[PDB]
């Protein structure tokens, strides 16, 4: 990264890049050949046999003589794993790198591999009141045998699901946000009112707020500093899409320093897509507890209960509370441009935005939004355009505006 | 629930009731569900193997489900007598026997393929059944034949065991890639049969692919093997164009229908709805006139031998015997239209079944049993690929290197002891190869199988005593070449860790094995393989420029079915988040050029042809028009016959 | 050889598969399944069953000049006479019909139009499922349903009873059971036929004046309209299902009814049509014909598949006694133990035959300004000799051969698929449930099988169950339950 | 802008060619000339020669006795509940019979017709307008009187129509799609006004249903030819308009590759030779000197079996091109930040059985992809302009982040190689 700073952001330096990567992948490949990388459990008994400590941690079952809680069972299997790993690490054997490098092993399946199984869940998300004592190396039991093959026929349940689900919020996510578009303009000269204010929790929001800036005591938007600590427990205010006054765009202050980086591809766009592809991993990942706040993130964009409930500061601050709980990091300035596309006012210039008060600052349905935009060809392309075109429910009919997908038609 | 807590241990002991996939693969106590489930899926999977083997390592119920299923042999219900033996073709033939008690008569056949579903297939050992002869008398567990998967005494195999050690190459095994040696390959051959008919009526006409001017043949014959990856072809004969296009007919026109595959021809048949006059004063039609004769010949003679049995009311026969003999007086008596699809054609068609080899294609899969799948990533000449050149064993050589990435993620440490196993076992057959007596080493023999299992050295022992000297000596020579079977219950007596833990501590003489260059002494074992079907052939659209639908758009087709296309042809389409990700750029002109270049405009599509075929092969200077595209115009008639109308700003 | 020591080793194992499963399916014929599906013709009167035969194929052909015509499409097929009567105006007619049927071939496999099929196993219930808060029995012409509501009633002094009556929902109605024994055997053939008649007394407003308190301290008493009033022994009604019967006929307890309606057959025939339909004229006939097509609901295959004792399934009448005389514990029950399930293999196939004949039966139940005999004649003409495998191929009963190696005992031979016709299975949540395994299946079925394609949607028997033999394919000849 | 709904004029649209009179579509086995199956104006189904568009459009005259729009249908059931029951004509005892003999009056507005309907449309509407709710709809019928009545009705091509003519095994079947079974009732019921030359009152009594049914099967039109045509991804405005069919591509299965850089990649000689069929007869026809047709037989035997000459043709194309012979890779489906590939061709393989796609390990994650058998398409691209405008899809113009302009990392080393370097460093 630091390079691509001292050279310019040139095409050149980005070739190059490309090729000492590739080169020193070729040379990763001949040194793999000519050093061996091979596993087999002889290792672990010899390891065993050299140390007993090993010998007798993996020569260990659950003390069944009293009854066992749920969570002391967690902690238990918790602090072996971390034991095994340990001890792996600490001594030489023909894994020692597999380990300290990372590559190939995960610690989870190493503890049930060597350390006892522990639990499952029942379909319905319900732990079994016999946990496996034994371990996948050890054996098994045949009442352990069918928890087993329960969960596997479990885990083929919610694949099949996952798969049916089709990904189908991006299809209207990305029809909605594809015609943003930017505008090279120095400033849009909005008001100062106008910038949205945030409070600030902890770093993740510094995080979420890089290369931006914020109004200082004399009020000069100077650059945000994540690595900075003084902003802590302050509410500031910050320039943002959503309020931005260019009637023809964004301007490139609203954008902060990355725009110089993205003038090559639609914004919009961008933004759209990388917040569709994680969100949607992590969200299968958990349906494969922290699933809540994912569905909570999809009714805010969906449900508009809060919007119909709240103010634009309270659902942009919202927004980054859920993004911090939902464990994905994205940059703020395409969430403020995903609410930039959300807004809806009743005079579709932007000068009057940039006045001291900032007209009706309403949003609705992501559906309801798109249906709402005046441009027909890309409300044409949505579903729903049977009451759109035989009934005057949505004005189809008086609505009209230019769009990118108007010259796809 | 509390049926969980009902279900005991005690009442499943030394039983395996409960377990019934997993009957084949050994050490299923070790093994995680989605692994075992996979398995499951993969010997749904299985396909037949030319040099199928027995496994080593086996769990005793391989000969049971072999014994039990019955689309692999025929066996003899009862004690019979063959009558007679008659011959269709070449390859194959059809035996009349009668039963010895019972008095009824009944037939065989022998081919030299078997035709399951399409590609899929197998060739059939018939030595048994040709070895036969006239007025012989045939035993109640006698088998006429068998597929490759049975050996010579019923064994059960559905793979091979090969040759493989943990081993990463050229960062190259990343993900679940294999890599084989050549030998090996050669090893996983594999049949295929198709089916494949031809069609021909009074207005085309076949051609001379093969042979000379007197040697008319269209279709190589029975021995021939297919050429040039065409079996025949067909010119539309037209009153008109009876001047220059019928003209050279040896040599094939560009506006023709061929018919493509693989192979030697293995069996054909004939259909003919036209009098055989038209036949006789027909050149161009002599080969299938031969055959014809020949089938009629067959069929006469059949006819002629079971006349005697069927007129004899006091006879018994079997259904199957009248509906063949039923069948063939169809065949020979006149005024017999046949009516295919229910509809009468005219001319003839006839129908080629054909088996070839196939070796291991770049990009197939091999999985264990286990679920450990992978796909055939690179082939390499067997001396560029890891050895071990120290002690005893100098110059052994591993022919597949498996993925070492990691195996704790796949959740089946039965791969490894499998693994090990087999070394150890390797170790142990060098060590009796040492032994000089007979008693020791069958001593030592025994000793190692007790160490593993118990009851099964005891059969072992029975055995030997059972056995004669020399034949016993034959056993020994047998088990130093071959190797060492070992017995290993699916889930109730298979080892553990502990047991391994015992032999490798009394065993010190094991050691790893030190391959010469490589800086770790790796492990190489036998482990078992089994190669799937999904084939890299299987999934190869790729389309130029082929018949457009209604709406001038292009569409796929039935040629590929009929076998008019060697390659399947299908074309591709743009959706939702393709025209999104393309309008990532902000070159939205330019994605709808290239949409109205490609398929939408007739016009545009036209003149890219026009523009790309002269010109700079190496330079492409497109230009565009600005007709309308066909997508636009036929959505103006859609609103315009609503009612709707056109009107752009 | 190592050979020769493998196969003897492999022949001195103990463990051995269960050899007449294998073979299972040689051992159904046609005939005897088919034999119903003609009975159930047996609805209208007209219709004079004699019997079905399975046609010899002991015909061999001789040579002629018919300019016959032979197709390559190959289908091995057997044919099947039925013979039925019919006797209008003193003459008679036997009416004979044929079908095909596709031959079992390699012991297991069918051949139609040159293609290989082969029939698998079929899951199902065994009778009597819980769903919703109704009481259901699986029939093939029309499930029995059996829907409880909660009631309030309060006695003399105002004693509150929260109690639970099941209506009978039969025929797209809500009629209760007891009104239909109630018709039948009159107040007091009903009160007796459950052996509960002494328990049972009823009075007038006066009469139930001039009954003593001792009565009071022994029975319950339960108002029927602001005259008329019954009792119930308090002892009886600590029963349970003794409320829900007390319950059923508080819902008999209608709020029009006079002395002699509470005293005459006929007057509860006209009940039952007004149930069915308002006209009075009607009432007395379709009270008639829906009792006599509630009779009709029962069958014989139905009685011989269950496993309640024959008195309680003598008539369709004991059948629904033995439903709500033990409807709370019917109502709890497993709806996953396979001792509840049951396979079957040759029924399926003959279902279009049944679902077309039924349409026949209909087309007669619905019969006017036409001729029993011109009527029978219209309906034995539809059905075609192809029929039968026209509809199997349409409906996919069969599967086509996807086979690719030789394996078939553990793939073709042992394949089960839950769903199929006649089957509940959907994207719903609870068949969601059915996609979850149960430990009955532990050693019956094979628990780590399942299609990837849709799971749960198939899978494989284990080679080492064993059926009950005369249980007609039940996994335990023994209900789930035994109700001792 | 776009493309514009206006209920247009027919009168002044309307073409004397292309109104169709009353007869059956078939006419002694073969197609009427002048029915809905007319090959006068309207194309012809086996044959492309046809000079005139598909986009031909067919036309019905209803001149005599003008007849509310069905578009406007439903906005007029908006602004007055239940007109179909105005325009219901049950008042009537010649012919419709006694009936039900209690019907609802409504001040006699209803069981009037069309014709009355029409003649006192304004009035009714005067009845039923809510200056709260149907306001706006009944200001968008005041900006359109010339509209609500249609004189002409037009009917889509029959080749656009799937309808065929099939020959069932019972017979000749006409296996029309369900479009033309209602226009043909609407030709065959305008047939009767057209039949129903004599005057007399009777007639009207039987007409006026005639025009009840009318409006019934142009509403029926309306709503059936938008059920299926342009709804759903079956319907025609999602399936096409926005994405198509590609004529010129191929899918194939990923390997891996090593021993070259990141982005050159390699394709199996088969679907190369398929791809690039035309330069290569180009290249051919140079070099050969003989004419194109000579040249395709060469090119098809070199398809059929394995060549060096051929080979050697595709070594010079692929060296001696400006771009380097370039594609899109994309992989079904492609939900993720450049999971399409601006990639450009390296080495053509010499084995002619191999059929996979070699493809660098370190765009694996880039494209979200495994070798399990994924299978992935390509789209060649030609024109230069095409190059440069896509060059900006190069996996180097993805390794800059575009979400915090760092480093990517999915182009960072995998698995094996972080493992190499390792060993390599500690
Ligand atoms: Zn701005």
């Amino acid at each position: 990264t630091t390079l691509l700073e001292h050279f310019g952001y040139s095409n050149e330096i980005k070739s190059i890049i490309k090729d000492v990567i590739s080169e020193l992948a070729i040379f990763s490949g001949d040194i793999n050949v000519t050093f061996g990388n091979t596993v087999s459990i002889k290792s672990l008994i010899d390891l065993g046999n050299k140390v007993k400590r090993f010998r007798e941690l993996l020569h260990y079952r659950l003390p069944n003589d009293e009854a066992l809680e749920f969570n002391d069972i967690e902690a238990i299997i918790k602090k072996n794993l971390d034991e095994i790993m340990k001890i792996l690490s600490e001594t030489d054997n023909m894994l020692r790198y597999y380990i300290d490098s990372g590559a190939g092993i995960n610690s989870k399946q190493f503890g049930q591999v060597l350390s006892l199984v522990g639990s499952k869940p029942d379909l319905f998300g319900k732990i079994i009141p016999y946990p496996i004592n034994t371990s996948f190396l050890r054996g098994l039991d045949v009442r352990s045998f069918y928890i087993n093959a329960l969960g596997a026929r479990k885990a083929l349940i919610t694949n099949y699901q996952q798969v049916r689900n089709s990904g189908y919020l991006t299809r209207k996510i990305s029809m909605l946000l594809m015609d943003t578009k930017l505008i090279d303009l120095d400033d849009c000269g909005s008001h100062e009112n106008n910038y949205l204010s945030i409070n600030v929790e902890n770093k993740d929001v510094l995080k979420r707020f890089s290369k931006r800036s914020y109004l200082n005591n004399n009020g000069e938007l100077v650059e945000i500093d994540i690595n900075d600590e003084s902003l802590i427990g302050q509410v500031i205010k910050i320039p943002s899409p959503t309020t931005c006054a260019s009637n023809e765009g964004v301007c490139r202050k609203c954008y902060g320093k990355l725009f110089d980086i993205n003038k090559d591809l639609n914004i919009g766009m961008i933004a759209v897509l990388l917040l569709t592809d994680p969100l949607t991993q992590r969200l299968l990942s958990a349906k494969h507890e922290l699933s809540k706040p994912l569905r909570e993130i999809k009714d805010l964009i969906e449900t508009n209960k809060y919007i119909k409930d709240h103010n634009v500061n309270e659902v942009v601050n919202y927004f980054i509370y859920l993004l911090n709980e939902s464990g994905i990091n994205i940059q703020s300035v395409h969430s403020e441009l995903i609410i930039r596309e959300m807004m809806k006012l009743d005079d579709s210039d932007r000068t009057q935005f940039k006045n001291d008060k900032m007209p009706d600052y309403e949003i609705f349905r992501i559906t309801d939004a798109n249906l709402k935009g005046d441009s027909l060809s890309r409300s044409l392309l949505f579903e729903q355009v049977k009451k759109q075109l035989t009934t005057l429910d949505y004005d189809t009919f008086n609505k009209t505006k230019s769009s990118i997908l108007d010259k796809l038609l | 629930m509390d049926d969980i807590s009902v279900i005991k241990n005690e009442d499943y002991e030394g039983s395996h009731r409960f377990l019934a996939e997993e009957l084949l693969m050994p050490n299923a106590n070790k093994t995680d569900g989605n692994r075992s489930t996979m398995f499951c899926s993969h010997l749904a999977q299985a396909v037949t193997l030319q040099k199928a083997e027995p496994p080593l390592v086996y769990t005793n119920f391989e000969n049971q489900v072999g014994k039990y299923s019955t689309a692999g042999y025929r066996k003899a219900n009862s004690n019979y007598k063959v009558i007679e033996k008659i011959y269709k073709n070449d390859y194959n033939y059809v035996l009349i026997v009668q039963d010895q008690e019972t008095g009824e008569y009944t037939l065989f056949e022998r081919a030299e393929c078997e035709f399951l579903t399409e590609h899929y297939g197998f060739q059939w050992d018939n030595d048994k059944i040709d070895s036969l002869k006239k007025d012989d008398t045939i035993e109640k567990d006698t088998v006429l034949y068998k597929n490759t998967c049975y050996d010579e005494n019923m064994n059960f195999g559905y793979g091979v065991n090969l040759n493989a050690a943990y081993f990463s190459y050229k960062n190259e095994t990343l993900e679940d890639a294999i890599v084989i040696s050549e030998s090996a390959a050669k090893k996983l051959g594999t049949f295929s049969v198709n089916k494949v008919k031809v069609s021909v009526n009074t207005n085309d006409i076949l051609l001379n692919l093969y042979g000379d001017n007197e040697n008319y043949k269209g279709f190589p014959d029975i021995g021939e093997h297919i050429k040039n990856q065409i079996i025949a072809s067909r010119r539309r004969f037209d009153y008109n164009t009876a001047l220059y296009e019928l003209k050279n007919l040896n040599e094939m026109r560009d506006s023709d229908t061929p018919f493509f595959a693989d192979g030697k021809i293995v069996d054909i048949e004939i259909f003919s709805n036209v009098p055989e006059e038209e036949l006789k004063v027909q050149k161009y039609n002599e080969q299938v006139l031969y055959y014809i004769n020949k089938q009629k010949e067959f069929s006469n003679n059949v006819y002629q031998k079971l006349k005697k049995i069927v007129e004899g009311k006091d006879n018994n026969v079997s259904d199957k015997l009248l509906h063949f003999y039923n069948n063939c007086k169809m065949r020979i008596d006149e005024n017999i239209s046949y009516t295919y699809q229910n509809s009468k054609f005219s001319g003839f068609i006839m129908e080629f079944t054909i088996l070839e080899e196939e070796p291991l294609n770049k990009g197939s899969k091999i999985t264990g049993r286990y679920g450990n799948k992978g796909v055939i990533s690179k082939i390499l000449p067997d001396d560029q690929m890891p050895t071990v050149a120290e002690g005893r064993f100098k110059g052994l050589k591993a022919d597949i290197c498996l993925n070492p990435l990691g195996v704790f993620n796949r959740l089946n440490p039965s791969q490894l002891i499998e693994q090990e196993l087999n070394w150890i076992a390797k170790f142990i057959r060098k060590d009796m190869e040492e032994a000089g007596s007979n008693e020791e080493k069958v001593s030592i023999l025994l000793d190692f199988l007790n160490r593993v299992n118990k009851e099964e050295t005891e059969l072992m022992e029975e055995f030997i005593n059972s056995l004669n000297k020399t034949e016993l000596e034959e056993f020994l020579n047998d088990i130093i070449e071959n190797g060492i079977p070992i017995c290993q219950k699916p889930f109730f007596g298979n080892i553990g860790l502990d047991e391994l833990w015992e032999l490798y501590n009394h065993y010190d003489h094991i050691d790893y094995f030190k391959c010469e260059g490589i800086s770790t002494p790796l492990i190489i074992g036998e482990i078992y393989m089994v190669r799937l079907k999904h084939e890299p052939h299987s999934k190869f659209s790729a389309r130029s420029t082929s018949f457009m639908n209604l709406r001038g758009l292009p569409a796929k087709s039935k040629n590929f079915k009929e076998h008019k296309d060697l390659y399947s042809k299908t074309p591709v389409r743009i959706g939702n988040m393709e025209i999104s990700n393309l309008s990532l750029t902000n070159e939205m002109g330019s994605i709808m050029d290239m949409l109205n270049s490609y398929s939408n405009n007739e016009t545009n599509r036209r003149e890219l042809i026009m523009q790309l075929l002269t010109g700079n092969p190496f330079d492409t200077n497109i230009d565009l028009s600005d007709v309308e595209s066909g997508t636009s115009k036929i959505l103006k008639s859609l609103f315009t016959c609503l009612g709707l109308s056109i009107d752009d700003v | 050889m190592i050979s020769n020591f493998r196969k003897f080793h492999g022949n001195k194992n103990q463990e051995k598969f269960n050899e007449n499963l294998i073979l299972n399916k040689e051992n159904e014929s046609i005939l005897n399944y088919l034999d119903p599906i003609c009975k159930t013709l047996e609805i209208i009167p007209e219709i004079t069953y004699l019997g079905s035969s399975v046609e010899p194929i002991n015909k061999v052909y001789k040579f002629n000049k018919e300019e016959k015509t032979s197709d390559i499409e190959r289908s091995e097929l057997q044919l099947i006479k039925m013979s039925f009567l019919i006797e209008k105006d003193d003459k008679k007619e036997e009416i004979n019909k044929f079908i095909y049927f596709p031959k079992l071939i390699d012991s297991q496999y069918f051949i139609i139009n040159g293609n290989r099929y082969y029939p698998i196993y079929q899951l199902l219930d065994s009778g009597t499922y819980r769903t919703n808060k109704a009481l259901t029995l699986k029939t093939l012409l029309m499930p029995i349903v059996l829907r409880e509501k909660k009631e309030t009633f309060d006695d003399i002094n105002g004693e509150t009873h929260t109690m639970l009556n099941v209506d009978l929902d039969l025929f797209k109605s809500k009629v209760p059971f007891l009104i239909y024994f109630f018709s039948k055997f009159g107040f007091e053939g009903t009160l007796e036929y459950f052996g509960l008649q002494d328990l049972i007394h009823v009075l007038m407003k006066e009469d139930l004046d001039q009954l003593d308190e001792d009565e009071i301290n022994d029975n319950v008493i339960f108002m029927i309209t602001k005259n008329i009033s019954l009792v119930v022994d308090k002892n009886f009604f600590s029963n349970k299902n003794n409320q829900i019967i007390i319950a059923t006929l508080l819902n008999c307890f209608n709020t029009r009814i006079k002395i002699d309606k509470i005293y005459e057959k006929d007057y509860w025939v006209k009940k039952l049509g007004g149930y069915f339909t308002t006209n009075n004229s009607n009432k007395q006939e379709k009270g008639e014909g829906i009792i006599l097509s509630f009779e009709r609901i029962l069958d014989e295959w139905t009685k011989k598949i269950l496993r309640t004792e024959e008195k309680n399934k003598e008539d369709i009448y004991s059948v629904v006694r033995w439903m709500i005389n033990n409807y709370l514990a019917l109502v709890k029950q497993d709806n996953m133990n396979l001792a509840n399930k049951r396979i079957r293999l040759y029924e399926y196939l003959l279902h279009p035959l049944l679902i077309k004949f039924s349409k026949g039966t209909y087309r007669v139940l619905n019969n006017r300004n036409s001729n029993k005999f011109e009527k029978i004649k219209t309906i034995f003409s539809n059905i075609q000799e192809g029929f039968l495998v026209k509809k199997i191929i349409n409906n996919e009963l069969l599967r086509y051969d996807n086979s690719v190696n030789s394996i078939s005992l553990f793939t073709l031979i042992l394949r089960y698929t839950q769903s199929g016709p006649q089957s509940p299975f959907s994207s719903n949540s609870t068949n969601n449930k059915l996609r979850g395994l149960h430990p009955s299946y532990l050693g019956r079925l094979g628990l780590t099988s399942t299609s990837a394609g849709d799971p749960g949607a198939s899978g494989s028997l284990t080679p080492f169950l064993e059926l009950p033999e005369n249980s007609y394919m039940h996994f335990t000849e023994e209900p789930e339950i035994n109700l001792n | 802008m776009g493309k514009k709904l206006s209920l247009i004029d027919f009168n002044e649209i309307y073409n004397e060619e292309n109104l169709i009179t009353r007869a059956n579509p078939i006419e002694n086995h073969e197609f009427s000339d002048d029915g809905i199956y007319s090959e006068r104006i309207f194309g012809s189904y086996n044959e492309d020669d046809d000079d005139k568009d598909i986009d031909t459009i067919g036309w019905i005259n209803i001149e005599p006795y003008y007849i509310i729009n069905p578009i406007l249908f439903t906005i007029i059931k908006k602004c007055i509940p239940s007109i179909n029951k105005i325009i219901n004509y049950q008042q009537s005892i010649d012919q419709n019979g006694e009936n039900i003999d209690l019907t609802e009056e409504i001040g006699e507005d209803d069981y009037i017709g069309l014709v009355k309907f029409k003649d006192n449309f304004d009035d009714l509407l005067e009845k039923y307008t809510d200056k709260k709710k149907y306001q706006k709809e009944y200001d968008f019928l005041i900006e359109n009187h010339d509209k609500i009545f249609i004189n002409k009705l037009p009917v889509f091509s029959h080749k656009l129509r799937p309808a065929t003519l099939l020959t069932g095994s019972k017979g000749k079947v006409l296996a029309f799609d369900e479009i033309n079974n209602y226009y043909n009732f609407v030709i065959e019921y305008i047939n009767q006004i057209n039949e129903g030359v004599v005057s007399d009152d009777s007639i009207d009594l039987l007409l006026l249903p005639l025009l009840y049914n009318m409006q019934f099967y142009a509403n029926n039109i309306l709503t059936r030819i938008i059920s299926e045509y342009l709804r759903g991804k079956k319907g025609f405005l999602r399936k096409n308009i926005m994405g198509s069919r590609i004529n010129f591509s191929a899918r194939n299965v990923i390997t891996p590759l090593i021993g070259h850089p990141i982005d050159e990649v390699a394709m199996p000689y088969k679907t190369f030779a398929e791809l690039y069929k035309f330069q290569l007869i180009n290249l051919i026809s140079k070099v050969k000197g003989i004419n194109y047709n000579e040249a395709l037989k060469f090119w098809e035997k070199g398809i059929l079996g394995f060549n060096q000459e051929l080979y050697n043709y595709m070594e010079e194309l692929i060296t001696k091109t400006k771009g380097g012979c370039t594609f899109l890779l994309n992989r079904n489906p492609t939900i993720s930040i450049g999971s399409i590939l601006y990639l450009k061709i390296g080495l053509i393989k010499k084995d002619y059985k191999d059929l996979t796609l070699g493809i660098s390990n370190n765009l694996l994650s880039a494209l979200s992809g495994d070798y399990d058998g994924d299978v992935l398409n390509i789209i060649p691209v030609f024109d230069n302009k095409m190059k440069e405008h896509f060059s900006l899809l190069s996996p180097q113009n993805f390794l800059v982040d575009r979400n915090n302009g760092r480093f990517n990392g999915d182009f960072d080393l995998q698995k094996d190689q972080i493992l190499g370097i390792f060993i390599l460093n500690n």
